[PDB]
């Protein structure tokens, strides 16, 4: 299964809760909302805001919004408010380009990741209507690169180019109250440094927490991927790729993952967490000039299907206009080598 | 216009490996890179990216067929392992 | 083209556009052409001093103080005569044609008012093949300079004449392109065992004028020309003295016809590359 | 310093060479070239310009100097080996050329021709001017000027598409230049097609030429036509003439009338609509759009100098109707302010002289006969050391 | 062994483009390669370089988003030198065009391939590998030709005027 | 209500805005404006827009660069000045550059159409040898254009040099600054009280601001001239040395805007005008 | 102005043209020997080569149906042999009748003014008629050189030249 857009390169993908429409931007100011007509696709929306290049945005699938972050500086939410989408002025007080963005599943803040070795995070009050950042500054010395939440709406993962993976504690105090204790540690208070890796080696491209948050993995430039615990006390496991260059990587279940690269065809993962072993699959897939149906790498995934636990339904968009779109239980019977836990 | 002070600011053995393998001949490539483990192609990877930047009379010929197994075992995730070290040997 | 105009083609359609003026009685017109040619000869035609029907050919030079010692005035004087005349202020040798004592058959001295500089290099020659063939040696060699840095060395044997050029190649990529020209020169041989053999060697003069002031340097080689009588005997003089005398000329041409062919050789390849280049690009 | 430099201005159909000094070229050539049907040595070097390649019957002429522009380089290259070694006889290494080039071509464009005489013929200078410039500073020298000036307003007419200049203080103003695809050739068909309807005996295969002399040795401007078909209708003796044209073939000789193609064969320039549909537009105000165009303080500097150029203006008082033709229209247009409306009505002034035959290449004489010329040559040290980006612009 | 030499340089060159849009970490709102300011030191790869013998050469030296390859050229000897050098600089005044390139090569090197992020969107970059390759299989034999070009016509202009005498 | 009319651009709308509702010059003269207006400092209100008390202006627009200390309340008058370079030169230079790149241009016919390429294609650098190892060397800076008439042209070098040779005094003629020097003068010659306070408090204003990097320029040029005339050389005293330069992204439409949150609006303005009171 | 003033009135599409005639009496008359159909051979040839004439009058009507009435007539005069062989050609052609306003066959029906009576049409086809008569007797002594039987070679090369590219008839 295949549509194709456009020539121009995709920054990144996300859908609605029911995972209908699609929303992109084609390497330009304009990232623009499609939809299923059958299997006829509908451009339905365009937005024209940003001066400069768009670089990543996340659908919030419940409240009906959409954040942007890009190279003028400027991130903008997006309500839709009838027919018409609105934009809303956000000033995260940092200068450059951002990087990735993802809204955390309360809802009532986004991460945003750029080059000003800080990581912004607007909250929203409510009697200036207002999100007001505030930052995350040591100890990031580079570039953030990819960002994830834990479903506590607390903790907050964090991937720069100083090979560090630190995952962090970000608890807004005044929007929300005293969380649950964590298996990383006791006191959780906004800008807590929680755990850096133990990666000095390759840039950290993806990172994401599983459905409990407790497991969270990483791919790195250098061919390898690396996943800890914060049940087994920040222990990261090592594994290493024997294939190509590689940028996202997701759960399926809490100890089962799928990531594909500049091959753009994927090759399953499971965390052996009995041996305690990262052991990579295999590609799980079964086969202008190329065997894989999209031109580019791949640029994200992310699932169709009910969360990231189910786990069934899920697509490739990358560098280019077109998307595969690949179904878990379509991809468990031609295959003789994949392994799920 | 004439100092550079974008450093300045407040934010963010060698002859062993090529003797041996020179001395060793082109027809036990498949038994020498073979034996190595995850790690040992990685290790031997920088090693081939030696004489080739420091060539000498009998260097850059053989190599070429010593690259050509390790490409195999290696595949290609294996040459980033020397890019991307930001402290190497 | 492959060999050299010894004709003159800035005079041989000038002068026979001026005599069929006066062959259909037309009104001759007011002309004065100045221009040039190869070695830093300067030629001049003009009506002189005012009159349309006179026609004045001038030629200067700076060869004249050391060619006229080598007997230069019993050729030209004997083959134009009356033509010649006085020498016009700041040149050498000036002829004239006067267009009301035209001759029978025109197309003799429009043909030889276009040997007009080959005919003094002649008379150096002329001279020099008197002495081999007579057998009359002990003879200073002829040292004439013809540029600025080239300079001419004629020498006079018992059965033979060699001659010599001093060739400046003035920048640096022409020496070693030229230096290819003198291989096949030196491999003249293999089946013209009846050409003239040229010897060459590079910034290294030869021993025999080795007693001179011959210069040594990256722009400059040395050739030869072994003359027997065969070829300056008195049946060939005149074919000889008009191959020899362009023979520096003749080969700043191929050197550049030479590059010239490159340019269009790698042009097309320039395309090539760009079509290849096009085709990763997609049709989209 | 002591001898000469060559101009060598490449023209649409016809090359004009020669050295500096000279009143009139040395050679008239048309710029054509012939070459046979790669071709490797005795084949790479069978080459014939001009009135040989019109001749040969065995190989074709490509006429790559078309629309002004080079329509490619390696067969326009052997054409610039054979114009030095073969009929300037110049030094190769001895003398500061001067190429020429029509208005709008690229900047790369440049860049192709100043490599090509610095890397396959050493030439110790080079100054690619632009064909508008150097055709002003030949009208210098006219009576109908006294003061040197160079802004003014240049009108080519040329072989392949005919332009229209405005040019101040030596440089062109791209944005007002108007191709208009009247020619020198598109006189040639139609009279050529007027003499296939009247006269009788003459063959197709050669009457091109046949058609070209008429033109040559008989055109003439008629002031107005209403009263000019009774003048043949009146006298029969004075207007009426006989051509001799020469059979090529049958070798013989054939009389022709000189009859009503000879003052509607410059006249197509005052109207288009004569032998073309594609331009209701006489040429009476189209130089005044172009002028029209310009800015409001270079207009009535722009009025008192249009000079003409190239052959195709070799027709008896072409000026002189056209001022005409332009007074008419310049003063229309300022009637419409005196009722509207105060401004003083302006001369309008258009220059002719003896060498506008061939005034591009007279002002190359105007130029390398002057030490100026000397100082602002690229050497060809300069190509060496800095690089082509100083020969891929042009200085003053 | 001429064969597999480029069979490596194939098989580093795939390993070495796999690229992405990234904006400056030291300038706001601008985008520059990275392997030639050099400005941020922990963004440049460690330069690699394959050779098949003492001049056979490739030099690599990746980055975040350009690798700035350059070539070494077999040149036999100085008549091929001038082959060489005219060679380079006729295409390296045509590098605005032909837009790929270095405009003057690395210091030892004869030329410089300077890949960026958006030449590797507009183009299929699985074949801008194969364009390298391709570059580097005929100007052994452009250069080769052009001698035995160069080595014939003399020859027709010699044998014409000597036996003129 | 707020009335905004400018000197190279003229404005007008309404209150508690986004914008100024209409745009339009102004063709004594500054008289006859009335017309059609009523149809359908300025640095206080530039830093009250970012919302502060006390900073410094970079006021760079069309026909003058000024640049200004302003207190809280009032001004700082006699430490505000007022240069002479502006943005047209900045076009009259990049002009010259393209002609001697190869590219026919008149100064009065062709100007807005390299006014264009401008505010489309030019920027500034942070150093210029680096970046001159760019247009010598590699092929990155070349970018396309289209010219209105259909024609084609590149622009590779001549993007980055907007700024540089009139700073110097030979190119302009006259003896000046470059654009951080005077900026410098100016809180040297400023106070000691809130010196420190101006180094965090630098704020850009105008279209002659919108050079991409410009904010990467003059954090590197102070850290020169402060390590030159007041720190004189030492290396950690300089590492404590605040540097924040601010810019804001509607900043093009701020004056008229940053206006209304001071506006506290009556119910009769009539009765103070002296031709209606 | 030249062929068109308020004393004489505008009925067809053309205003009706004081003609002089083979006959003298009741007609649209003039004072001067010079004809509109004189001045349509007298400025023909400074016509014949335009594409679109202009409109200054209603006159221009008549004047460019005499320029394709001419426009038949050099079809004609091709194939002459003698003054009388020629006449009777022209009175073969003065009789047969070709459409005329807003009339389908008859090019050009987009500028005329069409009578829509019975009574003005057939007045203008006795006014055309005249047209027909007065015109050809007037191309004997123009077309034919003044020593007879030799038709002027001035008048041949026209005879690919066209008002425009249409077809008279089809
Ligand atoms: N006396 C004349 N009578 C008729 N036609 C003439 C006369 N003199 C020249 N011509 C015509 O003028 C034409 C030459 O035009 P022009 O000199 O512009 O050509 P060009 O120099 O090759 O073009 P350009 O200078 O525009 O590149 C010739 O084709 C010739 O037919
Ligand atoms: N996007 C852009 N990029 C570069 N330069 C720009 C841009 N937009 C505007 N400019 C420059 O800014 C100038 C106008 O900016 P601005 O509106 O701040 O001045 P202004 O208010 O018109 O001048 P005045 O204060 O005299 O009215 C123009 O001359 C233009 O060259």
């Amino acid at each position: 299964a295949y549509h194709s857009f456009l020539v121009e390169p995709i920054s990144c993908h996300a859908w609605n809760k029911d995972r209908t429409q699609i929303a992109i931007c084609p390497n330009n100011h304009e990232v623009h909302i499609y939809e299923k007509s059958g299997a006829k696709w509908t451009k339905v929306h365009e937005l024209k805001e940003h001066n400069g290049q768009v670089t990543g945005i996340d659908w919030a699938p419940e409240s009906n919004r959409i954040v942007t972050c890009g190279t003028d500086r400027n991130a903008y939410v997006w309500t839709l408010k009838g027919r018409t989408w609105k934009p809303t002025l956000v000033i995260l007080r940092i200068n450059r380009a951002a990087r990735c963005v993802r809204w955390a599943p309360n809802e009532n803040k986004f991460a945003v990741g750029s080059g000003s070795r800080v990581i912004s995070i607007c909250y929203f009050e409510q009697e200036n209507d207002w999100w007001v950042c505030k930052h995350i500054k040591k100890p990031i010395r580079s570039t953030v690169l990819s960002l994830d939440w834990h479903p506590n709406n607390v903790l907050l993962a964090a991937g720069s180019c100083d090979f560090k993976c630190r995952i962090f504690s970000a608890y807004i105090k005044e929007v929300e109250e005293r969380p649950a204790p964590t298996p990383w540690g006791s006191k959780m208070p906004f800008g807590e440094l929680m755990f850096e890796s133990s990666s000095s080696c390759g840039w950290v491209h993806g990172v994401c927490f599983s459905a409990s948050g407790s497991r969270v993995a990483w791919v790195s430039h250098d061919s390898t991927v690396c996943l800890a615990d914060a049940d087994k006390k920040m222990a990261v496991a090592t594994l290493a790729s024997e294939t190509l260059p590689l940028l996202a990587l997701t759960f399926i279940t809490d100890n089962s993952l799928v990531a594909a690269g500049h091959d753009c065809f994927p090759v399953l993962f499971t965390y052996d967490a009995a041996a305690g072993m990262l052991s990579f699959g295999g590609r799980l897939d079964v086969p202008a000039g190329l065997d894989s149906l999209h031109k580019n790498s791949v640029s994200q995934i992310s699932v169709l299907s009910g969360g990231k636990a189910k786990c069934s339904q899920f697509c490739t968009t990358g560098m280019d206009g077109g998307m595969s779109i690949w179904d878990v239980k379509s991809l468990e019977s031609a295959l003789k080598d994949l392994k799920i836990k | 216009r004439r100092v550079d002070i974008d450093e300045f600011d407040e934010n963010k053995a060698q002859g062993v490996v090529l003797k041996v393998l020179t001395n060793f001949k082109s027809s036990e490539i498949e038994q020498a890179v073979q034996s190595l483990d995850r790690n040992g192609v990685d290790l031997l990877m920088k090693y081939i990216y030696k004489g080739f930047e420091k060539p000498t009379e009998n260097s850059s010929a053989v190599l070429l067929q010593w690259h050509e197994k390790a490409l195999a075992v290696g595949g290609l995730g294996s040459i980033i392992r020397v890019l991307t070290a930001r402290k190497t040997v | 083209m492959i060999l050299l105009e010894v004709n003159n083609r800035i005079i041989e359609e000038t002068l026979a556009l001026k005599f069929e003026n006066a062959a259909a009685g037309n009104k001759p017109e007011a002309v004065e052409v100045t221009f040039a040619d190869f070695d830093g000869v300067l030629y001049h035609i003009s009506n002189p001093n005012g009159d349309k029907t006179k026609v004045m050919v001038s030629i200067s030079l700076k060869f004249y103080k050391e060619l006229q010692a080598h007997g230069a005035d019993e050729l030209l004087k004997r083959v134009y005569g009356s033509f010649l005349v006085n020498p016009e202020s700041g040149y050498n040798v000036s002829l004239l044609y006067d267009l009301e004592n035209l001759p029978a058959s025109k197309d003799s001295i429009v043909h030889q008012a276009g040997m007009l500089k080959r005919n003094c290099f002649a008379s150096v020659f002329e001279k020099y093949f008197q002495f081999q063939e007579e057998g009359k040696e002990g003879e200073n060699r002829a040292v004439i300079h013809y540029r600025d840095d080239e300079t001419m060395y004629v020498e006079s044997k018992k059965d033979r004449v060699t001659v010599v050029f001093s060739t400046v190649f003035k920048d640096d990529d022409d020496v070693v392109i030229g230096k290819v020209f003198m291989q096949e020169f030196k491999e003249g041989r293999r089946a013209s065992h009846t050409a003239p053999q040229v010897l060459f060697s590079h910034r290294e003069p030869p021993l025999e004028l080795k007693d001179t002031d011959a210069a040594v340097g990256d722009n400059i080689g040395y050739i030869t020309f072994v003359l027997f009588p065969r070829h300056t005997n008195a049946s060939a003089r005149d074919n000889t003295i008009n191959l020899i005398h362009t023979f520096r000329d003749y080969l700043h041409y191929h050197i550049k016809c030479s590059k010239a062919y490159i340019h269009t050789r790698m042009r097309a390849k320039t395309s090539d590359f760009l079509k290849v280049l096009n085709r990763a690009r997609p049709d989209a | 310093g002591r001898l000469p430099a060559c101009v060598v201005d490449c023209g649409t159909g016809y090359t004009k060479l020669g050295y500096a000094g000279n009143t009139e070229p040395q050679f008239i050539i048309p710029s054509c070239i012939a070459i046979k049907e790669v071709m490797k040595g005795v084949d790479d070097l069978d080459f014939f310009i001009g009135d040989e390649a019109i001749e040969k019957p065995t190989y074709a002429t490509k006429w790559p100097i078309r629309h002004g522009i080079v329509e490619d380089w390696d067969l326009m290259e052997r054409f610039m080996e054979q114009v030095i070694f073969k009929y300037l006889r110049a030094e190769p290494e001895d003398h500061y050329f001067l190429l020429t080039e029509p208005p709008l071509n690229t900047p790369e464009n440049r860049e192709y021709t100043a490599e090509i005489m610095f890397e396959s013929f050493n030439v110790p200078g080079l100054y690619i001017a632009v064909q508008a410039v150097l055709a002003l500073a030949a009208s210098w020298t006219s009576r109908q000027v006294g003061e040197r000036t160079l802004t003014g307003t240049v009108i080519d007419s040329g072989d392949g598409v005919t332009h229209v200049i405005p040019v101040a203080e030596g440089y062109v103003i791209g944005s007002c230049i108007k191709h208009i695809p009247i020619a020198g050739r598109d006189i040639t068909y139609f009279i050529q097609q007027l003499l296939r309807d009247r006269e009788v005996g003459i063959p197709p295969e050669q009457s091109l030429e046949t058609a070209k002399a008429v033109k040559e040795r008989y055109s003439y401007v008629c002031p107005d036509l209403v009263k000019e078909f009774n003048k043949y209708d009146t006298d029969g003796s004075k207007w009426i003439k006989q051509y001799t044209g020469i059979n090529a073939i049958s070798k013989k000789e054939f009389s022709i009338d000189v009859g009503y193609e000879r003052f509607l064969g410059p006249e197509i320039f005052f109207h288009p609509e004569f032998a073309n549909p594609d331009f209701t537009q006489p040429i009476s105000e189209v130089v005044d759009e172009v002028i029209q165009n310009c800015p409001i303080d270079v207009r009535r500097p722009l009025y008192k100098n249009i000079v003409l150029s190239g052959g195709s203006t070799m027709f008896r008082d072409f000026g002189r109707r056209l001022q005409r033709d332009l007074k008419r229209t310049v003063d229309a247009r300022l009637k419409l302010s005196e009722e509207l409306s105060k401004p003083k009505p302006i001369d309008v002034q258009v220059i002719t002289h003896h060498m506008q035959r061939y005034a591009v290449w007279f002002g190359g004489s105007m130029l390398a006969s002057t030490p100026e010329f000397y100082q602002v040559c690229h050497t060809k040290k300069d190509y060496e050391e800095i690089g082509p980006s100083i020969c891929r612009h042009n200085p003053v | 062994t001429l064969r597999p030499y480029l069979s490596a340089v194939r098989a580093t060159l795939q390993a070495a483009l796999c690229l992405e849009n990234f904006s400056s970490q030291v300038v706001e709102r601008h985008n520059k390669p990275e392997v030639e300011v050099r400005s941020s030191k922990e963004l440049l790869l460690q330069p690699v370089t394959i050779s098949r013998n003492e001049k056979e050469k490739v030099l690599i030296e990746g980055s975040i988003n350009s690798v700035r390859v350059s070539i070494a050229v077999k040149q036999a000897d100085e008549i091929e030198k001038i082959l060489c050098h005219k060679f380079m600089r006729f295409m390296m005044m045509r590098a605005e065009n032909f837009f790929i390139l270095r405009r003057k090569p690395v210091e030892g090197y004869d030329i410089s391939f300077l890949i960026t992020n958006f030449h590797t969107e507009q183009m299929y970059k699985h074949k801008l590998v194969d364009f390298v390759i391709h570059f580097m299989e005929e100007i052994d034999k452009e250069i080769s030709e052009m001698k035995l070009s160069v080595n014939a016509r003399a020859r027709i202009v010699a044998e014409e005027f000597l036996k003129n005498f | 209500v707020v009335c905004d009319n400018g000197t190279g651009f003229v404005k007008c709308g309404y209150a508690g805005s986004n914008f100024p509702e209409h745009i339009f010059p102004a063709i004594d003269d500054m008289k006859h404006l009335w017309d059609y207006t009523f149809g359908p400092i300025q640095a206080v209100l530039t830093l009250y827009a970012q919302g502060l008390l006390t900073g410094v202006v970079v006021d760079s627009g069309d026909g003058v660069t000024h640049i200004c200390p302003v207190y809280e309340g009032f001004s700082l008058p006699h430490l505000t000045r007022r240069l002479d370079i502006a943005g047209r030169d900045i076009t009259r230079y990049l002009i010259k550059l393209l002609l001697l790149r190869g590219y026919a241009f008149n100064h009065s016919a062709d100007f807005e159409t390299v006014r264009m390429i401008k505010e489309k294609l030019c920027y500034v650098g942070y150093n210029i040898e680096q970046e001159q190892k760019l247009a010598l060397e590699t092929t990155v800076l070349v970018e396309s254009y289209t010219l209105p008439d259909g024609r084609i042209i590149k622009v590779g070098g001549e993007r980055f040099e907007a700024p540089e040779a009139l700073f110097q005094p030979h190119l302009i003629n006259v003896e000046g600054v470059g654009v951080a020097e005077l900026l410098f003068n100016t809180i040297q010659a400023a106070d000691i009280d809130t010196r420190s306070e101006f180094y965090k408090h630098i704020v850009l204003s105008g279209g002659s601001t919108m050079y991409p990097g410009l904010p990467s320029r003059l954090e590197r040029e102070l850290k020169q001239l402060y390590l030159e005339r007041v720190l004189k050389g030492d290396v950690e005293k300089l590492s404590k040395f605040k540097i924040r330069i601010e810019d804001p992204p509607r900043r093009k439409h701020m004056v008229f805007l940053g206006g209304a949150v001071l506006a506290d609006i009556m119910k009769d303005k009539d009765n103070f005008w002296m031709t209606r009171q | 102005s030249s062929l068109m003033d308020p004393d004489t009135k505008l009925i067809g599409n053309m205003a009706l043209l004081p003609i002089r005639s083979q006959f003298k009496g009741p007609a649209p008359r003039e004072t001067k020997d010079t004809d509109i159909v004189d001045e349509a051979i007298y400025y023909f040839k400074a016509n014949v080569f335009f594409k679109n004439y202009e409109i200054k009058n209603e006159a221009d009507r008549t004047l460019i149906y005499i320029t394709l009435y001419i426009s038949e007539c050099l079809k004609k005069l091709q194939k002459c042999n003698s003054k009388s062989q020629g006449e009777k050609e022209m009175y073969t052609l003065g009789i047969t009748n070709f459409p005329i306003p807003g009339e389908p066959g008859f090019p050009l029906n987009a500028i005329y003014a069409k009578p829509a009576n019975k009574q003005e049409d057939e007045v203008m086809r006795a006014y055309l008629q005249q047209l027909r008569q007065e015109t050809g007797l007037r191309l004997c002594e123009k077309v034919f050189d003044p020593q007879n039987d030799k038709p002027s070679k001035w008048w041949t090369c026209f005879v690919k030249r066209q008002f425009m590219n249409k077809s008279l008839s089809g």
